């Protein structure tokens, strides 16, 4: 009767690139994990991740460029400060913290992203539904 | 060409064409090629099982599905 | 708004996965969707007639295409929406194939279906909000720069120039030319490496669209495809050309290359040039062939004795005072050309490179073997100044080795190259022989198999072995080379009088600082890296920046010089239109939400962001041209006063609400 | 430009599906079999749809399948261009 509900933002130059590798390749990995793309990861606002978590994600997680590899110079340190901050808000919220994390996922890497991906659906399937869908009513 | 033309075009179909395994015409299938008129019939109100059109034949294409009486054989029916 | 969802089956690539037939129902069901519909081969010609057909049939607002992936077909499917009366983007994808099939293939069918239902849904909400963009034109400047001086340069600066675009050549020494003018001979066709370059030199130094700017470094760059602002820095050469000499005044003239000044000079030092085996005063030309024949002073080795002065004389060609001045220039392209040292082979210590006097590598080697060299073209054992008699080459030296030490990779021109040596040593000194102690003979060029025939018909001995250590006879100063002999299956010990390694090649020393400036990433290997590894050899991924020569991998001069060719031809596209065309995704800032704060200002890269005056309130300015599209701003900006063109907040949150939209 | 409005070739398929000539494919280096019009694979750049006039029967079938498109000439000939 359930099935996780994970979401992906990933950015274009090498999240969305190791993914199409990944799937170039042909390696298999459960289907449950959904992208956005987006352009960059210092794209992400807080308010998005924050946003799909109100609205009953099971998980999410937040994919982008290696350290000193951005596409746009330093794009992704600014995510990365936003991230541990998202982290630390949903942990005194009272959210299990785990339901967020942000991989580094370089343009090659489509190994690693198949196995980010079935780490994720593993650790969601552990943690359980949300409770903000019955927190709510 | 494996057209087939010379298969539909033997007055005596000595020329056969199997694509895979099976005798298979593409042309006539698509209808872009005519067949000869042999027209043949025989009206069977008429025919006596007479003997002679299967005798007289030259080559073998006459089917005389009669009993076989008497002659030459143990009865057909008698 | 009217959406049209069309579902490409990629030929049984997406139909094998999932169900295109429920895909395209649940499509049609969808709330904006006016037509779903699916085709065999949507990247096709029928396949754009098809999109054309529903856009004028059904007035379609956007047009959503469940298929391969963005980054492999938004330019066709934008030209075959602009094709049909809509605006190029207000077109989006959901990518069903690299991230649906190829990855749920087996076993699973239905969660596979369920997969590409919500990401059609979520590319049919953020195109009901998509809105026109019309892209950004800029100017191109009419001027390129060229970095490096080598033969990749040089090929690249006269191209350029030959197309008629104002060049500018940085070199950081105080000649171009680069390792070629260092070579003797060149593998296969034994022309004499250094008169080859010549003419070209000539033609480099005399074209009158080339800016050679020698003994120069790049300090900064900044800018982007239309206009780079290149800072570079004049180093102090000490020495005034005529026409520099003319400007300031002394109508004598400046440096003729008389040699009197380094005739005087007290100071002696090693010659870079030579690899250090021969002495050069403080006040030098490398070699009597340099383009620039200008006679650099070494400010780092000078001690201002002031004889150079008095033997220069009334030319005054000689400035001891003169300090790095700066120039700032505007160039439209850049090129690349930054080429390779040895990587430093003293750290292999079982081949005792820097211990044992008679082993040298190989661009030692060729200078020792050049009539321009220290020696008089005379090979002569280091240690004693003697004829060697047997010379030992030791190939693979530092590399395809995954220690930690030596390089990964292949260097490509070491067999060449150490065929080419053998060949010199056994026609140069009659009765020596050449031993190669190899793992993989590389002659894969043309001709070069034929080369290697020549090569081992004149006698060289070719040992397929990898050299295990190198031991030094305390008297005689010759080196036990051990190894094995793996076809003939002994052990072996061959004492030659010198041994020459082909030691691996690296990126040159500065050229990640120089690569940095320009944006430019690096490989696995350590190279600089370009677009497509196939299909586009010489672009990098940062706009108006082109690679040419070693510095993108190693090569030979042939294949240089075509990368070099192809680079210019590369630089010369934007140059000739004049126009070209920047991404649409520029952040705009609305100004009536903007409060002033300025706190989004240090969070650009590329300074793109300022506080202006408009409408007597302090309000945020992008230069619309310095942006590129990251986002990070406007995924700060606490009031929503910054959009991002094609990936707005209410669109990239209309994806997230559609996705968990049941 | 001959004065067919309604077109020339489009790339239906339909000509190939009713061709009754089956001939190896250069392309598939002879492994596979092509009609007598025909084209590479499912990717060629102009989808048009070459005629081989070396193993064609001249049986009509093919103008018959493409109809009003008429972009079948089968007594089409080897047209010279010069250029500069
Ligand atoms: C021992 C040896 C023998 C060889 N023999 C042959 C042969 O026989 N035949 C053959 O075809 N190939 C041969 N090769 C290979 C050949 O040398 C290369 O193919 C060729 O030199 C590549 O030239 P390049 O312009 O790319 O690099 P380079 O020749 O190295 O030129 C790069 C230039 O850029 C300058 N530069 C570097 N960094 C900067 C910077 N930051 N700013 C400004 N300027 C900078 C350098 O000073 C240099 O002048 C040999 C190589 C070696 C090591
Ligand atoms: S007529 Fe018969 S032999 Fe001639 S091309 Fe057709 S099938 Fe072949
Ligand atoms: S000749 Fe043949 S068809 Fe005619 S009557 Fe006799 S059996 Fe019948
Ligand atoms: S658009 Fe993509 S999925 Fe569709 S046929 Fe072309 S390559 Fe295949
Ligand atoms: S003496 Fe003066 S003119 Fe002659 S080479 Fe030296 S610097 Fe140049
Ligand atoms: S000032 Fe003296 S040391 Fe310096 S270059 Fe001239 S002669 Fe040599
Ligand atoms: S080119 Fe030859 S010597 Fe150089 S690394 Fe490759 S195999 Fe070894
Ligand atoms: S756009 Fe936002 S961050 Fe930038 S100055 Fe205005 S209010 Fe401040
Ligand atoms: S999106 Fe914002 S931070 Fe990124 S380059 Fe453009 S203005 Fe600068
Ligand atoms: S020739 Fe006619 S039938 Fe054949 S593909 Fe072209 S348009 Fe279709
Ligand atoms: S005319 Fe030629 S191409 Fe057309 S159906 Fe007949 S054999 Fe095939
Ligand atoms: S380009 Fe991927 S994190 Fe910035």
């Amino acid at each position: 009767d359930w099935k996780p509900q994970i979401l992906a933002i990933i950015c274009n130059w090498c999240s969305y690139a190791g993914a199409d590798l990944a799937g170039g390749a042909r390696i298999q990995y459960p289907p449950t994990v959904r992208a956005i793309r987006v352009m960059c990861t210092g794209r992400v606002d807080m308010l998005f991740i924050l946003k799909a978590f109100v609205e009953g994600a099971d998980g999410v997680l937040v994919s982008g460029c290696h350290f000193g590899d951005c596409h746009y110079l330093e794009g992704n340190y600014k995510a990365a400060k936003r991230m541990f901050m998202i982290k630390n808000l949903l942990r005194n919220i009272g959210l299990d913290d785990r339901r967020f994390r942000m991989t580094f996922v370089s343009a090659s890497e489509g190994a690693k992203w198949g196995m980010v991906m079935e780490d994720v659906t593993n650790t969601i399937k552990e943690l359980g539904p949300s409770p903000i869908k019955e927190f709510k009513k | 060409s494996y057209c087939g033309v010379c298969v539909i075009m033997c007055p005596f179909s000595a020329l056969a064409l199997k694509v895979d395994g099976e005798e298979r015409l593409p042309i006539l299938e698509k209808e872009g090629f005519p067949t000869y008129d042999k027209g043949t019939a025989i009206d069977q109100d008429k025919c006596v099982r007479c003997n002679i059109c299967d005798d007289v034949c030259p080559r073998d294409a006459i089917d005389r599905d009669v009993p076989l009486f008497e002659g030459e054989d143990k009865e057909g029916l008698a | 708004p009217r959406i049209g969802v069309f579902v490409c089956h990629c030929g049984t690539n997406i139909a094998g996965s999932m169900s295109i037939d429920d895909v395209v129902n649940y499509a049609k069901t969808l709330p904006y969707v006016a037509v779903a519909d699916q085709y065999q081969y949507m990247c096709s010609t029928p396949g754009q007639k098809k999109i054309d057909d529903a856009i004028k049939e059904y007035n379609l607002t956007g047009v959503v295409v469940a298929a391969c992936s963005p980054r492999l077909h938004e330019p066709t499917f934008r030209t075959a929406t602009k094709e049909g009366g809509l605006n190029p983007f207000r077109f989006e994808m959901a990518n069903i194939r690299e991230q649906n099939s190829w990855v749920h293939m087996h076993g699973m069918w239905d969660e596979a279906t369920q997969k590409a239902k919500d990401q059609v849904r979520m590319a049919v909400a953020k195109a009901a909000k998509l809105e026109d963009l019309v892209p950004k034109s800029v100017p191109v400047e009419k001027t390129a720069m060229v970095v490096g001086g080598g033969v990749a340069g040089m090929q690249a600066a006269l191209d350029l120039a030959s197309a008629g675009i104002k060049t500018y050549l940085i070199e950081r020494t105080p000649t171009i030319g680069g390792r070629m003018s260092q070579l003797d001979k060149t593998f296969p066709t034994l022309d004499c490496s250094q008169c080859i370059l010549t003419p070209k030199m000539v033609d480099v130094g005399r074209h009158p669209n080339i800016e050679m700017m020698t003994y120069t470094e790049v300090e900064k760059v900044e800018g982007y495809i239309g206009n780079f602002d290149v800072t570079l820095r004049k180093k102090a050469r000490g020495v005034l050309t005529p026409t520099e000499a003319t400007a300031k005044g002394i109508v004598g003239g400046g440096c003729n290359g008389c040699g009197d000044c380094s005739a005087v000079c007290p100071v002696i030092k090693p010659n870079p040039f030579e690899m250090g085996m021969a002495p050069r005063k403080a006040i030098y030309i490398y070699h009597a062939q340099v383009m620039p024949l200008i006679y650099t002073v070494d400010f780092d080795s000078c001690v201002k004795c002031g004889l150079c002065v008095e033997a220069c004389g009334d030319k005054k060609a000689i400035d001891l005072e003169m300090q790095d001045e700066f120039i700032t220039v505007k160039v439209g392209t850049a090129v690349l050309a930054t080429g390779y040292e040895l990587f430093p082979i003293e750290n292999k210590r079982e081949w005792g490179y820097k211990q044992f006097d008679n082993v040298i590598n190989a661009l030692e080697f060729e200078r020792l073997i050049c009539a321009s060299g220290p020696t008089g073209g005379h090979l002569v054992r280091p240690s004693d100044g003697k004829t060697p008699m047997k010379v030992g080459f030791v190939l693979c030296a530092g590399s395809r080795d995954n220690t930690g030490i030596g390089k990964p990779y292949c260097s490509r021109f070491c067999c060449m190259y150490s065929l080419k040596h053998a060949h010199q040593i056994m026609e140069k000194i009659p009765g020596a022989v050449a031993y190669l102690f190899y793992m993989d003979i590389r002659s894969f060029g043309k001709m070069y198999e034929e080369f290697y025939y020549r090569i081992q018909h004149e006698g060289a001995k070719f040992i397929r072995g990898r050299v295990a250590n190198v031991l030094e006879d305390k008297e005689t100063k010759n080196l036990h080379v051990f190894t094995e002999d793996t076809l003939l299956g002994r052990p072996v010990d061959v004492e030659v009088d010198l041994l020459v390694l082909a030691a691996a090649v690296q990126p040159n020393e500065g050229a990640n600082e120089l690569r940095k400036k320009f944006g430019v990433s690096a490989s696995q290997d350590g190279w600089m890296l370009e677009a497509h590894p196939k299909l586009n050899p010489c672009g990098t991924t940062t706009a108006g920046v082109f690679l040419a020569g070693v510095c993108q991998g190693p090569k030979d001069i042939p294949d240089t010089v075509a990368q070099a060719e192809g680079a210019a031809s590369a630089a010369s596209i934007p140059i000739h239109m004049g126009e070209v065309e920047l991404e649409p995704y520029f952040a705009m800032c609305i100004d009536e939400l903007c409060a002033g704060c300025g706190m989004c200002v240090n969070l650009c890269p590329y300074s793109a962001l300022s506080l202006g005056e408009k409408n007597g309130r302090t309000v945020m300015v992008v230069t619309e041209a310095k942006c590129k599209g990251c986002g990070t701003c406007g995924g700060f900006c606490p009031g929503g006063a910054i959009k991002m063109q094609h990936f707005t907040t209410p669109q990239i949150v209309a994806q997230i609400d559609a996705f968990f939209a049941g």
